């Protein structure tokens, strides 16, 4: 496939001015007798994603002339002058030549307040550190001479979820390798051990004033994970199946596994045979990292059900459909 | 066993109210401080109001950006907790989430208000504030929102009144929070072309009743990485023949309300650890002394609620003990692997 590129990745700017977003992409977007399939929507937040501007330039119908688009070739531009209040939200360029016909990355438009815009708890929003690597996070303000404060992870569209609070208090289930720290007028979390899914915001909580009833939220930091490769060599699996073992058949469950040992690509398509059929919810699957011994990844295919169901039929299968291997390398079981 | 769930939220007008609900169990809500938080979208938290406890007096406190506006109240009998949000502005939109306060008070130095902290926080409601009417082009409405189990199937409608719109190519979108829009697969108008994308042509379904103008979308084998909003979209484009007829994609024109979905994730031969009740467990192998190719899997939450997960290395064809150790729940499970028929 080829992608966009949407950039800048946000802005914030004041109302009555004026913005400007650009959409790059691979290779090109116009055909013949000079066209330009390329469209941009806003979604306004909650509301379905509005139409804007499509095919290059051409303003759809309703939409304020403050709104025009630009560009040619594979990089685009639209303007938006005397910007008001509900022009908020993502904004996305949209290609119509090249299928399959993909988006790009979006653009959340904030309106500056320039009104008590003056956070309590000051905290840098750009970190970024590589892949099983240490890094820490700080947090400023005039109540940490006489506060601590407590520190969350927020992952878009959840829940936050809070990580350290106080001198050092670690709640359960949260993994051990964050811990929090302090000194003076500033307070820090560090992760000492890098991982994928710590990449999210993060934000620090704390007294605004020094003896005061409030609480205020920081800035926000986006923490970033910077992982590499090792060797990106197509590789195939090694395909093994294990059937349910007797002790097992002396209970009421029976579970089916199927293996994929050391290979690249990460993809690989699975699909079971509970009996030359799909299934329909009763698989599930687990992988591990790359072993730092061979770079490669792993497989590990459950297929459970209930022992008066696995009785049932004589030939399951394991289909592997890889990119280094070709052919589906079936595996198959019997009782005997 | 905290649980904590927004509601209440929709959208109103500038300037006219709105009530928030927090339904919270699994704790003693009476003597428990609670506190309401926000975050305008794309931005940062900001704290908004708390209320105390029992013996505290019930006095609340606002923020400032919030004072005299907003009111926080509490039920201690329906273990619910509000949020009265009067006069608002353009400026509260964003997502309103209410969370388990905490009174953190370092014992034996001793100091005069402490710090407050958040233990339990909900998924969070939405506020929106814009005046519009949303109702004017209403001419593509699609199905309720709805919830299933990881596993099931799930169909998405989407229609338009009676035989309204076709000219115009059906066009499915889904939208990720945070992730950003994402094309998913169409339906020329002529029929000759259902294009799905090969990242989602293994699980989804698209499907053109033209009897009665009404677009499926079949959602097989859920997974929690789909839980997001379905849009619908009908638009122009632009055929030109070559050898094999060819198509451009001009517009999404006119949308749909969006079917928001969520799946609830919370409403060479090896050994297996099978039904164990707290995460994690460890596996070495041969006594900690094999480690060439071991490929210890991580854990998953089946159906039962307990994880499982598996734990295998890969062994040379000449040679033809993994101690399992769960320590929270005081289980030795030491086991040697041997075929038999």
């Amino acid at each position: 496939d080829f992608v966009l590129t949407q950039s800048p990745h946000s802005l914030s700017v004041t109302p009555g001015e004026s913005a400007s977003i650009s959409c790059k992409s691979s290779h090109s977007l116009i055909h013949g007798d000079r066209n330009n399939y390329l469209a941009w929507y806003v979604q306004k937040p909650g509301r379905s994603p509005q139409l804007l501007i499509y095919l290059a330039s051409s303003r759809a119908s309703g939409v304020p002339d403050r709104f025009s688009g630009s560009g040619s070739d594979k990089d685009f531009t639209l303007k938006i002058s005397r910007v008001e209040t509900e022009d908020v939200g993502t904004y996305y360029c949209m290609q119509g030549r090249e299928s399959p016909w993909t988006f790009g990355q979006g653009t959340k438009v904030d309106i500056k307040d320039k009104t008590h815009t003056a956070s309590e708890l000051t905290q840098d929003p750009a970190v970024s550190v590589a892949l099983k690597q240490t890094v820490t996070i700080t947090c400023r303000g005039d109540s940490l001479r006489s506060h601590y404060a407590s520190w969350y992870q927020k992952k878009p569209g959840q829940a936050p979820v809070l990580l350290f609070y106080g001198k050092n208090n670690r709640p359960s289930g949260i993994p051990d390798r964050f811990s929090g720290s302090a000194s003076g007028n500033r307070a820090s979390l560090t992760i000492t051990g890098a991982q994928a899914e710590d990449e999210a915001d993060y934000y620090c909580s704390s007294r605004d004033k020094s003896g005061s009833r409030l609480s205020v939220f920081g800035g926000g930091t986006k923490l970033t994970v910077l992982d590499k490769t090792h060797t990106r060599t197509v590789a195939a699996p090694s395909v093994f199946i294990f059937p349910p073992s007797d002790e097992q058949l002396k209970s009421g469950t029976a579970s089916v596994v199927c293996l994929l040992n050391n290979f690249y690509p990460r993809e690989a398509k699975v699909q079971w045979k509970v009996d030359n059929a799909l299934q329909s919810g009763n698989s599930q699957e687990s992988v591990t990292e790359q072993d730092s011994k061979d770079s490669t990844y792993s497989l590990s295919s459950t297929l459970t059900l209930s022992k008066a169901d696995y009785e049932k039929h004589k030939v399951y299968a394991c289909e592997v459909t890889h990119q280094g291997l070709s052919s589906p390398v079936t595996k198959s079981f019997n009782r005997g | 066993e905290v649980r904590l769930v927004e509601s209440g939220g929709g959208l109103v007008k500038p300037g006219g109210s709105l009530r928030l609900s927090c339904s919270a169990s699994g704790f003693d809500f009476d003597n428990a401080w609670m506190t309401w938080v926000r975050q305008p979208p794309g931005k940062g938290l900001e704290w908004v109001g708390r209320i105390t406890g029992p013996g505290e007096g019930w006095s609340v406190d606002y923020a400032e950006s919030v004072k005299g506006r907003f009111t926080i109240s509490r039920d201690n009998t329906k273990n619910t907790l509000y949020l009265e949000m009067n006069n608002v502005r353009t400026e509260d939109t964003g997502y309103y989430f209410c969370a388990r306060t905490g009174k953190y008070y370092d014992f034996w130095s001793g100091y005069p208000p402490g710090e407050e902290y958040f233990q339990d926080w909900g998924q969070g409601t939405l506020v929106i504030v814009s005046s519009d009417k949303t109702h004017t082009q209403v001419h593509l409405t699609q199905s309720g929102p709805e919830v299933r189990k990881p596993g099931t199937s799930v169909k998405v409608s989407c229609k338009a009144p009676g035989n309204t719109l076709k000219t115009y190519d059906l066009h499915w979108v889904r939208s990720v929070p945070g992730q950003g829009l994402q094309w998913m697969g169409w339906i020329s108008h002529e029929g000759d072309k259902k294009v799905i994308v090969e990242r989602f042509k293994a699980k989804v379904t698209i499907d053109w009743d033209r009897s009665t103008n009404t677009a499926y979308l079949q959602l097989s084998g859920l997974t929690s990485g789909d839980t997001a909003v379905y849009y619908c979209a009908k638009g122009s484009k632009h055929r030109l023949r070559d050898y094999v007829d060819v198509d451009y994609l001009s517009n999404l024109e006119f949308w749909g309300q969006g079917t928001a979905v969520t799946v609830s994730s919370d409403k060479a031969l090896g050994c297996l650890v099978k039904d164990y009740f707290p995460e994690p467990v460890t596996v070495s192998w041969n006594s900690g002394a094999l480690t060439s190719g071991v490929h210890t899997f991580p854990a998953v939450l089946q159906s039962s609620g307990l994880y499982s997960l598996s734990s295998v290395v890969t062994v040379p064809s000449s040679s033809l003990i993994c101690n399992v150790n769960h320590k929270p729940s005081n289980t030795k499970v030491d086991k040697k692997v041997e075929p038999k028929s």
